[PDB]
RNA sequence: AGCUAGUUGGUGGGGUAAUGGCCCACCAAGGCGACGACGGGUAGCCGGUCUGAGAGGAUGGCCGGCCACAGGGGCACUGAGACACGGGCCCCACUCCUACGGGAGGCAGCAGUUAGGAAUCUUCCGCAAUGGGCGCAAGCCUGACGGAGCGACGCCGCUU
RNA sequence: UAGCGCCGGCCAACUCCGUGCCAGCAGCCGCGGUAAUACGGAGGGCGCGAGCGUUACCCGGAUUCACUGGGCGUAAAGGG
RNA sequence: GGGGGUGAAACGGUCUCGACAGGGCCUUUGGACGUGGGUUCGACUCCCACCACCUCCACCA
């Protein structure tokens, strides 16, 4: 099956506390949306969606960040029976750190425990919470419903069309809240090309494939790239297939979450944290200085000052490597607040460019935020 | 919980007059390796550059666990000695050809790597047999 | 044998064996090829590099 | 490929004057004059009694360096030389000379072979009508070495070819200095190429 | 260091295109072995190839010739020819479809994957040529083949 | 575009500093113990050149299985 | 990508006795128990996030 692009394409995930509905919901959207048109996907008349389904734990956060770094908007799933909880709160914060645009909301479990206030109380405290993080709390859409009941009835009749069931409809009140509100954004299909790698797997009788969201530019069956980073020396290759959701794409425009087939590589050469830059642009390095704003007790987490030794973890695109902070000479220490410029040396070499926004996370709480000044390695 | 280390090889080698016990500046990644006892004193005399003593040439295996963190085995590790004790050893060292040698290594009550130094006979001239015909003829040839 | 000055080989690292005894150390008959797998080239090295893993240091 | 670097450097060292540059390497500064000794921090100190190898080396190095031809080309040529019928200490020289770039030099055009080299590679020189940009093209008995039309009115083919007004050409060569033609009469012999080299030792260097 | 009973031979058969213990009855006790049989290990053989003053030694990758095999193993059918690489029957192993009763398959063709390893390539272009098969012919098929691709793997030429 | 090997002897190519049988080299002999042409860098030189070195394997050298072309009193080798 | 495992004694109480270094002859704080940081008046001990190994799962655009 050859993938044929028609409607604009957007990337959107679904985050929230555990057991609130995320997984079910996704199942929900999927069937509900598919009833109309003959990590998941769904076309909704106006648009075409790729739904990443954040499944992990406070142990699996090394994917939460990645998952969110993409998606031009996120569905915050909150249980009606329970209401905002720590993971419901934690994601929001990240959706904020990772810098996600617009956050739709879906109170789920409305089919259970009925209470006049409960729904309004909760709908009010969710907004409250968002507002506590600089998100359009009041302005943001909050759909009430039951993922299960929609999904359930969609199994009963996988043909159920909108208007034929109150539960299925609520899903549309969401798909709709997503069709409008969450805006499709700027792509940048006119720059070089580059794509971080999120997952590398071997397709039998074909070879290695690398997936991720095309950062900038495009890629076509027959072009040439250079897997850069995390490897002793960059590898130059040629692509032999651009696929999207098991469908044959002809040209991978930016913003596309796609799988790229790398001719000749062995699954050990590729990883998660490299990039498929087009030759010439980008090059591995391990040293640089940069402007880094350091969040205070108030946010992120650092509540004391850090010296030069510090070996925080630096998150670039899809991965994160530990690095050493070579404070400039004549500074001596940084403290919560202020934007300091300092030199750092990553133990592992990673693709870098002039202005690359990266973050600093240590001890489980984001301690800093910054852009790359100059490359020295 | 580390066994008493020892320089059996030079305890006999040089005559021992006075002794001195001092703590060292261990890297810890090293303190591990010392507790495992994997370290020898072969070819290691202790001196002091400037006014501080530094046990030099002491080999402390790397810590497998420690990965990239460990420092090189032969390092100019620094020792800790009372100021009046340090000057007495300098008086003897600068003035005459007496060495300071690692006599052994262990951990005291408190549990710190504590090295035991010794007073050295020194001397021990290393006989070097010489002049190989080959060279001799060789030079004659060229010079003239 | 592990050539050069300094190494990064652990009690379980992946190495590539070359072949060359060491008239000095008894039953030692193979040199470890520096610069392959876990065996790292020689830091700071600048002379006979080809035979010590280390790549050409840019004259910075 | 072909050395490319301090040549009036090999002039000395070898100690027996070289002229890969032509004019300068001909004037009162062939580098030799002022520095008849070999290069380096040393260069002028008791030069230890050379060894039987050092000699064979220096001889072949001498001769070779006297063309630019890199070892592979040189040596590869010597081999074939050996094979062929007749003495080799001559035939090896017979071929070292049929080398177009050399012939083109032996016959003016360039105040040196290095300058005879850049002269072929750039299509300037020709052979029997059609051009040849192959320094390695071994010249046969008869094939004249005429210049080009875009090459003549050149500020440099002038000067060079104006050093012909008077001076004679190799005993196995002719020279219509007007149409810049001239042929290749016959295969040169040991004397005609009274070179500062003892071909024998070069036959031996290539044994051990 | 001894080996052998279809073993060696004989008469008559069976079989094949044809000789023959190739197979079978029957008769005889034979056959081979230090000039190395039997057994073990290794191995496809040659033209050549590398080396060597040579006589020798080492090798058999590419290209040509012969042999053997086609997942392991047995068998025949068809046919001028096969006991048949992309034909068939059967057992075995393994993977795949199933409505669980039986189906489909074999890359040591080309290209490609994975495993193993120090290490070995494009899911390509064309039947224009040469060669083949079928056909009166036009023509069809030909991953033979003619080419392009990737790798300093090698040789020769070339540049800075 | 210019790289790579080597510079104690065999083997073509030498000096300063660093280290002080340590760190290290290494094909053989062997270097390293406080002026190291042998270790590390630099300067310089040599060889070679889009290549240069290493490793493995074959022949050579090896008349060291000798037919060409060896030996056996004491070197291995005369059978009690 | 995750889970688990190993980073000294089934162990909350000083300080390398000491020299270097910043305040207050003697007190003292730092440094050294893989690295980076937290929490304590105070950690080798206790949380965290890294590192290197080990081990068990996951993984076909
Ligand atoms: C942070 C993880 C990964 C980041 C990855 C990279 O980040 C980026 O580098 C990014 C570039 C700016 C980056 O540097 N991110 C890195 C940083 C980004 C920081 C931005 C935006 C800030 O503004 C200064 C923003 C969060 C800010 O905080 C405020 C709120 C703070 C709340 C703190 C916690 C509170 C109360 C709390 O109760 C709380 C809790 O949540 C957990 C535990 N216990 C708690 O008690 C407010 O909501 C503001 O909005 C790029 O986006 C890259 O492309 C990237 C996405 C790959
Ligand atoms: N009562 C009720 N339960 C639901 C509804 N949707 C999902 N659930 C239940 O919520 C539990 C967790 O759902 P899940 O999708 O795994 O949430 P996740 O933790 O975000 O993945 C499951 O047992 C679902 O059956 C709903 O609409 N109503
Ligand atoms: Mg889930
Ligand atoms: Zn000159």
């Amino acid at each position: 099956g050859e993938f044929v692009r028609t409607k604009p394409h957007v990337n959107v995930g679904t985050i929230g506390h555990v057991d609130h509905g995320k997984t079910t919901l996704t199942a929900a959207l999927t069937y509900v949306a598919a009833a109309e048109n003959p990590h998941v996907e769904y076309e909704t008349a106006k648009r075409h969606y790729s739904h990443v389904d954040c499944p992990g734990h406070a142990d699996y956060i090394k994917n939460m960040i990645t998952g969110a770094a993409q998606m031009d908007g996120a569905i915050l799933v909150v249980s009606a029976a329970d209401g905002p909880m720590p993971q419901t709160r934690e994601h929001i914060l990240l959706a904020r750190q990772v810098g996600v645009p617009y956050i739709v909301v879906f109170m789920n479990k409305v089919d259970m425990v009925d209470d006049p206030e409960l729904l309004d109380l909760v709908e009010m405290e969710v907004r409250d919470l968002l507002n506590q993080y600089e998100f359009p709390g009041d302005e943001v859409p909050v759909i009430r419903g039951s993922a299960l009941l929609a999904l359930e009835e969609m199994h009963k009749n996988p043909k159920t069309k909108r208007g034929e069931n109150e539960w299925v409809d609520k899903i549309w009140e969401l798909l709709d809240a997503i069709d409008e509100y969450i805006p499709t954004p700027v792509r940048d299909v006119d720059k070089p090309f580059l794509m971080p790698v999120e997952d590398v797997f071997t397709i039998t009788g074909r070879g290695t494939v690398a997936t991720g969201r095309i950062e900038r530019g495009k890629v076509k069956v027959g072009d040439e790239v250079e897997i850069v980073g995390l490897a002793p020396e960059t590898r130059k290759t040629v692509v032999t297939g651009v696929e999207m959701h098991r469908k044959t794409l002809q040209e991978g425009i930016a913003g596309d979450n796609v799988g790229l087939l790398l001719r000749g590589v062995s699954r050990e050469e590729v990883e998660r944290g490299q990039v498929l830059a087009k030759p010439g642009s980008i090059t591995p390095h391990t040293k640089f200085e940069a402007s880094v704003y350091i969040l205070k007790k108030e946010e992120g987490g650092r509540h004391t000052g850090f010296f030069t030794g510090y070996r925080p973890q630096f998150y670039f695109r899809t991965t994160d490597v530990t690095g050493v902070v070579r404070l400039p000479q004549g500074v001596e220490m940084v403290m919560p607040g202020d934007n300091v410029t300092f030199t750092v040396e990553l133990i592992k070499p990673v693709a870098l460019e002039e202005g690359l926004r990266f973050a600093i996370r240590e001890g489980g709480r984001t301690v800093g935020a910054g852009v790359v000044t100059k490359i020295l390695e | 919980m580390a066994p008493v280390l020892e320089n059996r090889r030079a305890r006999h080698d040089y005559e021992i007059l006075e002794t001195y016990e001092a703590g060292i500046a261990l890297k810890g990644t090293e303190v591990k390796s010392l507790r495992a006892g994997k370290v020898d004193f072969t070819g290691s005399f202790a001196r002091f550059e400037d006014g501080e003593l530094y046990l030099e040439n002491l080999y402390i295996a790397p810590y497998e666990k420690g990965s990239y963190a460990n420092v090189d085995p032969r390092r100019k590790r620094k020792l800790l000695l009372h100021k009046h004790e340090l000057r007495r050893l300098l008086g003897k060292v600068e003035q005459k050809g007496l060495t300071l040698v690692p006599l052994k290594i262990y951990f005291n009550e408190r549990g710190y790597a504590k090295v035991l130094l010794g007073l050295a006979r020194g001397k021990k001239a290393y006989e070097k047999r010489r002049e190989d015909k080959k060279e001799a003829v060789r030079r004659a040839l060229e010079e003239l | 044998y592990i050539p050069g000055e300094g190494h990064n080989l652990q009690e379980h690292s992946v190495v590539l064996i070359r072949g060359g005894r060491v008239k000095d150390l008894p039953g030692v008959r193979y040199h470890i090829v520096r610069g392959v797998y876990d065996a790292a080239g020689v830091k700071d090295r600048k002379k006979s590099r080809s035979k010590y893993g280390t790549k050409k240091p840019k004259e910075a | 490929g072909r050395y490319i670097g301090p040549v009036c450097r090999l002039c000395r060292r070898e100690g027996v004057k070289l002229y890969l540059k032509g004019e300068r390497c001909y004037s009162p500064k062939c580098a030799m004059e002022r520095r008849p000794y070999p290069p380096g921090q040393h260069g002028q100190k008791r030069a230890r009694r050379p060894s039987d190898y050092a000699v064979r080396l220096r001889e072949k190095q001498k001769l070779r360096r006297i063309y630019g031809i890199s070892e592979r080309q040189f040596r590869n040529l010597f081999e074939e030389a050996s094979k062929k019928k007749g003495v080799t200490g001559s035939v090896f020289l017979g071929l070292l000379e049929s080398r177009l770039d050399n012939v083109v030099y032996r016959l003016g055009f360039a105040v040196s072979r290095r300058q005879a080299r850049q002269l072929v590679r750039h299509g300037h020189i020709t052979v029997n009508g059609r051009r040849v940009d192959l320094p390695s093209y071994r010249v046969r008995p008869g094939d004249e070495i005429a210049v080009a039309e875009k090459s003549r009115n050149l500020e440099l083919i002038r000067q060079n070819l104006e050093a012909m007004k008077g001076r004679k050409v190799g005993p196995w060569l002719s020279l219509d200095v007007e149409g810049m033609k001239g042929k290749f009469l016959r295969l040169p012999d040991r004397e005609d190429l009274a070179l500062p080299v003892n071909e024998q030792l070069v036959i031996e260097f290539y044994s051990r």
